[PDB]
């Protein structure tokens, strides 16, 4: 009588196949509009920033605002090289996935700027805790394409000796922590790594990563909690590409809210940045690296981007979202926007773009050929079967020895 | 009437039947809604019954099981999914500490008539977090009911039966058997279900009693205790060894059909346990411990078990890990030896 | 050189044994200063409220502000009765704990107003998901003292048949969900119960509870996430009594932040209320019950109180905090403050106070005597041993039958 | 020199020794800091070594283990606590999915030299979440090392040894044996450690090798496989049955000392497994499965196991659940029967 029946609320995206997504839900801001706080700012004073957008490059490719300060063109060129290299390697590996030379692959189309940008603002000794979509970091740190590909093929030359799924890289030498298929776990572990550094009076920092979907995972909350309680020197990165497989970010709790705002609520200085604006990504990352290294505490950064391609080689975006989606995304293509800006300021040209593109293609084709010489899925050429019982423990316990001989 | 379905299609039918049979039945999990699941197991279910019945959930296992427990407390019958069994861990506490002990600690006031479907099993180049078999993490939990089918027909019946049971049910689904049977031969491309036994599934309601195992290959030589993909591996392995081994597909891991088992080993006089899961403290350790108790004298040889090695599931060395027709067959001989 | 050594930050309370706690960290506000929003307010507009304090009764016992509106004295008298009954039962059971008639007990000294206040603002059919410290709810819902005590003794009359630890009550008839020793788990389950009600077009709501310490538990975050995503009809209560056993709330992430603010960050309307101000507790609870029942979404309420007594009968506060602490707490004693206000407005008297006190004492002593007639720890008079294998499953599976006979 | 300590005091000494011996050793968990732990196991450690070495942590198991994993990745040796073993579940994912497989999946690049101390065991009116024995949830995890002491001396050595091991170690501590030995007799008030064997503990550094079991009561009649509180229950139960049973305290659940065990049953010809944990799929199921494999013929009777019932731990019926000198003793006869 008095009270109407309660009803369940299930968020739905504005655009489904055969429709057009209305990207209004994004709380966007124009370039230069957001201010650049001191690196010692208090968490609470970052509230407004957590619900806005830090963006440098405008519609015309011009740098606007306070975040545009002190930006060396040489770092942007290395950036472009990093973004192009990531996208080209990505394309090539999907093809190799189709031609069954490979078992599985995941692209980072449209997100190449985020990991490459932050990598360049940190030191190689700064350890990153990436998910499966930050290969851009490895590229920015010039990791061997041959070793990466071998791992994607599980060759006899696979640095992981076939023990792990393709793209589940591990490169300690490049401050790239062993990836795990379990979502979010690396977020909290990164805080521990930072706590370890503070405990030892060191100056190295941690760079943690997680996608919008995984934020709903328990370890996201745990990470913020420990980061705040111990004032850990970690940069907590949330890559909001609007999706987690087939689920729109609203079902992750993004409706009427932002992911950066969650840092503010847990006492962490937070920033919501344009993830497809390289300059903005390098500047905001540098900002957070400095806050941490100075012992001013952790930082939470929400990167607003868009997952341009399939979730993986096993996914089909056409079954849940518009196929023309990326075309309407208000923040566009990271590589296209840096290209426009770089050219307009006299530090890049259509000529360099094509030439640099041609060399990464050759580099990738050569690397693939170089790696294949050690095996494929066809060629039974893979790691030994006895190496399969190694490293489970520091020293092969008796029971494993038995199982090895029994093979 | 009847229609030919794959395991995916069977399970989908079960939920379709229950969602229609019990207003209290609810389905939800990651990508289960609009998309229909990463394995298509819930296709069109939301379109047909609505958002309030079938819907997508945040990436939170503990949250998925936890809210389901509270849902059952209210009076609903939640059928929830966990994309991969490898990812159930975050929901460990809610599963063990809550769901299982709900009826006991409340003296029946509140109950957990929940069903948790989790794709499991290897043999697909899944890797460490894409193909493990955590059955042993559940069966040792007082209060749970662990089930695992091996074919379309059984898949539907045991699900419909698992759903209606008033006890929390961990419904394991072998992804390897989703599209068709698999004996363990990667050389011989695999075939669908429409060209194999047990793909004839009734369109409406029907069940397959829990706590009841099933003999797959009647034999007098050796008793073969298994479930899931290794069911078809024991059948073929038996045909290769020639051994007239009796293949028993428990179907219900725990509680299990203690009689149909103690009865086949009583006759036979020897048994071999086969499951994908790692060895040490795997489920196979309980099967062995019970056989040795109710069949000590009638036992004509040491009980053997062919399982996965005590190592995380590799990607490259896939076929070297998975207990195929070969490594298994070898076991069927080692036991028939004097 | 350039960067000074990073250092680990470990929060410490201002007061340790032999010192005096400086309660300045509490972001307190004067009575009436906080406004009373419409029940349809947007989550984001509750930001300021999440960092303030809703309080009615002032230093003199006078009701101030908008939250003082529509407050029936009869509800306050039932409140006082509920608070007195809880505190008196609490005292009595600690004694019975010492005289070894009982195995274990936990007090709610100083927090009696929170659970009793909310219980009275809800309907009996509204299901509560309490921790181990909300016995005040059972008292407000007039649950049999004899049955409660029997469970605390594990008698043959224990409604739980000895299967559970003392105080781990379960009273479905009084909308009091079976308590679990595992922290936080009930918080998320309460959201499910609410989701169930919305799914069925019902009008009943959930009342979830959790302490400051447990908020760091994964299920706290999960609860907020699902509550927000599905707009669940649940009241999410956080009882901040400043401690979790020996740990000061700062180590839970409370430094420079509030627990209510975490609701704001997750899209939930939040309220930070004086937990020792009964009027404020009834008003804020009524407010949240209404928002939920009207389908306007969940609410998060941080109750600022203080854990007056030991964590339990196994704890010793003297080893980690000032023994004179409660004496300086700015928000005082819930029973003392309601007593002052109630008397000043002509609806309570020193006479009624004492008389009502005397009857609950008799009621408790009689109940204890009534319950003991069914057993104690001394008297081996307890539930059967065969009832020990019951209810693990709906029907006793074979293996248990065997184990029963084998006994 | 040497001093007389209780288990609590022994464990405290071990951490004190290591915290002093290795700059990379860190201790933290709920109430472990200033307070010194809800069991006093870390008393004064923070006062002596500082906040940066020993400190209090938020109530988050997953967070405690997770940050510890990241800490080990950096290069630290984290000794972390979980107030009660009953509350490890929230840290399941980090323990299984991360800590265990860290070395394997990274090919040695990153390691988890962590130690997780968890009070376990019943016999104290703890209830369902205050006295379970989850050892079986760990031993089935490829990559872990499960240890459980039974007396002050061993408690220190195995901790110092567990800490230094470069493999993740789940260090179970029987709360029942914290203050003194316990045979299972609640009538006879229990005594401290200063009036019993093995309470003499060295003040400085020393160890007790892992993977090495230990005979408590030399016998020729029956082999008794146990650990923890049931060690003292097997000793007394043997004295009551009169049975000259050989009591073996594994000390290391897994990996375990397969030889010292197969050797005692080889001689004896019969063994009985005793542990508090529930039955089905408990650790006792693996012990039984190995004995039946390496001692099938030399076996002169069905292997028996006395454990907790397949039910959540009750409060009132405490003594009816716990496998005391009685229910155990009965087993020592059932096996010695023809
Ligand atoms: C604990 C856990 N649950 C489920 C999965 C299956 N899963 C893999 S990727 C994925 C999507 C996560 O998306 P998001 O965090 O947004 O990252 P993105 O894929 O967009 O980079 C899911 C649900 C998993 N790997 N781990
Ligand atoms: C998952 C889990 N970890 C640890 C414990 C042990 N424990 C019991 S009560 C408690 C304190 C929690 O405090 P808080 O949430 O502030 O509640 P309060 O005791 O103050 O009411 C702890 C750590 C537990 N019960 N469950
Ligand atoms: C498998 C592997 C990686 C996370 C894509 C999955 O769970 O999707
Ligand atoms: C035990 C029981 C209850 C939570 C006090 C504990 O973990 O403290
Ligand atoms: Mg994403
Ligand atoms: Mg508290």
């Amino acid at each position: 009588n008095e009270y109407a029946p309660l009803r369940l609320h299930v968020p739905e995206p504005t655009g489904r196949p055969g429709c057009q997504t209305d990207f209004s839900y994004l709380r966007l801001n124009d370039a230069g509009q957001a201010r650049k706080p001191p690196v010692d700012v208090d968490a609470a004073d970052t509230a407004d920033l957590s619900y806005s957008l830090v963006r440098v490059l405008d519609e015309q490719g011009d740098a606007q605002g306070p975040w545009a300060e002190d930006i060396d063109p040489q770092i942007l060129r290395q950036g472009m090289r990093a973004m192009l290299k990531t996208r080209i390697f990505d394309s090539r590996m999907v093809v190799a996935q189709r031609q069954k030379k490979m078992s599985f692959y995941m692209q980072s189309l449209g997100e190449e700027a985020i990991g490459s940008g932050q990598a360049l603002a940190l030191n190689r000794t700064d350890m990153c805790f990436p998910t499966y979509r930050q290969q851009s970091i490895l590229m920015a740190r010039d990791v061997s394409l041959v070793e990466m590909i071998c791992q994607l093929l599980s060759n006899e030359r696979d640095p992981l000796k076939g023990r792990q799924l393709p793209i589940m890289y591990s490169v300690r030498e490049a401050g790239f922590f062993t990836i795990s298929g379990n979502l979010a776990t690396q977020f909290v572990q990164a805080v521990g790594w930072a706590m370890a550094s503070a405990i030892k009076g060191d100056t190295k920092i941690a760079s943690a990563w997680i996608g919008d979907g995984a934020t709903a995972e328990s370890d996201f909350h745990t990470a913020l909690t420990f980061a705040h309680v111990y004032r850990a020197p970690v940069i907590l990165n949330v890559v909001n590409n609007q999706w987690a497989i087939s689920t729109f970010q609203a079902i992750a709790g993004g409706e009427s809210t932002t992911f950066a705002g969650r840092g503010v609520g847990c006492g962490i200085a937070s920033l919501r940045v344009d993830g497809n604006d390289f300059v903005a990504v390098y500047a905001a990352s540098r900002w957070a690296a400095e806050r941490a290294r100075r012992g001013l505490g952790p930082s939470l950064i929400e990167w607003v981007t868009y997952r341009a391609g399939p979730h993986s080689t096993s996914d089909d975006p056409s079954k849940y979202r518009p196929a023309d989606d990326w075309s309407h995304f208000p923040l566009g293509d990271p590589i296209a926007r840096l290209k426009q800006h770089l050219i307009k300021i006299g530090h890049w040209s259509e000529e360099e773009h094509q030439a640099t593109t041609a060399e990464f293609e050759a580099a990738v084709i050569a690397a693939q050929k170089e790696a294949e010489q050690y095996g494929t899925l066809a060629n039974g050429h893979i790691p030994s079967a006895a190496s399969m019982f190694e490293d489970v423990y520091k020293e092969m316990p008796d029971h494993l020895r038995r199982q090895r001989q029994e093979l | 009437a009847t229609t030919t379905m794959t395991m995916i299609q069977a399970l989908r039918s079960a939920m379709d039947v229950m969602l229609e049979r019990d207003d209290n039945v609810v389905v939800y999990g990651q990508d289960v809604g609009y998309f229909g699941g990463v394995f298509r197991c819930t296709e069109g279910l939301q379109t047909k019954y609505g958002k309030s019945r079938v819907f997508d959930a945040p990436i939170s296992e503990s949250g998925i099981v936890g809210t389901a427990v509270g849902m059952g407390a209210y009076g609903l019958r939640p059928v929830v999914e966990i994309q991969f069994a490898d990812y159930f861990y975050p929901a460990s506490d809610q599963i063990v500490s809550e769901m299982a002990r709900l009826r006991y600690r409340s003296a029946g006031e509140f109950i957990a008539p929940l069903t948790l479907r989790m794709p499991c099993g290897g043999g697909i180049y899944g890797g460490q977090t894409h193909s493990q078999s955590p059955e042993a993490m559940f069966t040792q939990v007082c209060g749970l009911r662990t089930v695992m089918p091996s074919n379309p027909y059984d898949a539907k019946g045991l699900l419909i039966a698992s759903i209606e049971c008033d006890d929390p049910v961990i419904f394991l689904e072998p992804k390897r058997l989703y599209n068709g049977p698999f004996d363990g031969h990667h050389d011989r491309p695999v075939t669908p279900w429409s060209k194999h036994p047990h793909s004839a599934v009734p369109d409406g309601y029907y069940t397959v009693p829990l706590d009841k195992a099933a003999i797959t290959r009647p034999g007098n030589d050796v008793s073969v205790l298994t479930y899931g993909t290794t069911v078809y591996v024991a059948q073929v392995a038996a045909e290769e060894s020639g051994v007239d081994a009796e293949v028993i597909d428990l179907r219900s891991l725990w509680p299990l059909d203690l009689d149909t088992i103690v009865e086949s080993v009583k006759k036979t006089g020897r048994c071999v346990v086969v499951h994908e899961a790692t060895r040490t403290c795997g489920f196979g350790a309980e099967l062995v411990s019970l056989v040795q108790e109710h069949c000590f004298h009638h036992l004509e040889a040491p009980i053997e078990r062919v399982t996965g090695w005590d190592t995380p599931y590799p990607h490259a060395q896939e076929w070297a890990y998975f207990p195929g027709p070969s490594r298994v067959g070898a076991a069927l001989k080692k036991v028939m030896e004097v």
